[PDB]
């Protein structure tokens, strides 16, 4: 399916990409498609959880 | 007691450090090639 | 004054900012964001731009 | 007793320096060749 993952993070926002290349930037309260809703937005550690359970992160050899 | 007025002076030097901190904000600079 | 190169340097730590740039042959310019302070380094990125 | 203010002078004077000496960044340097 689609895996997502952390471009830049700061308080507040967070920039992802996809696997297919699409790049979108989420708040606090925002709708992620194949995921569910946001519920919290961690700065630090690069953690973003997700109403479905799923942490998204930074790809492991680009990080 | 005397404890809150030391602390409003290093208080009062570090929020006035902070907020004319955040006062300045400056120019952008343009740069023309040929 | 003349190449398709720019350098830059960071100045503060996680201070944010935007910038312009404005080709030969565009119109229209390019918009960027720049972001310090991550987990990882762009040490080098490539652009490819529309036309 | 007193020996923790006399601590808080040497060690005040030791962290400002360190802190000032964490604060500089300077600008590159781009040399070009014909």
């Amino acid at each position: 399916r689609i895996i997502y993952y952390i471009q830049a993070v700061i308080p507040g926002r967070a920039w992802l990409i996809g696997s297919n290349g699409s790049t979108l930037t989420v708040r606090e309260g925002s709708k992620i498609p194949g995921y569910g809703m946001v519920k919290l937005i961690d700065s630090l550690q690069g953690r973003i959880l997700t109403s479905s359970g799923q942490v998204i992160k930074f790809s492991q050899e680009d990080s | 007691q005397q404890e809150i007025q030391q602390r409003t002076s290093d208080m009062l030097t570090a929020a006035t450090q902070l907020v004319q901190d955040w006062k300045q904000v400056e120019t952008q600079v343009y740069t023309e090639g040929t | 004054k003349t190449s398709n190169t720019l350098m830059i340097q960071a100045t503060k730590l996680y201070n944010y900012g935007n910038l312009a740039v404005r080709l030969r042959g565009l119109n229209t310019p390019v918009m960027l964001t720049l972001i310090p302070g991550q987990k990882a380094v762009d040490y080098r990125v490539d652009l490819r731009v529309q036309g």
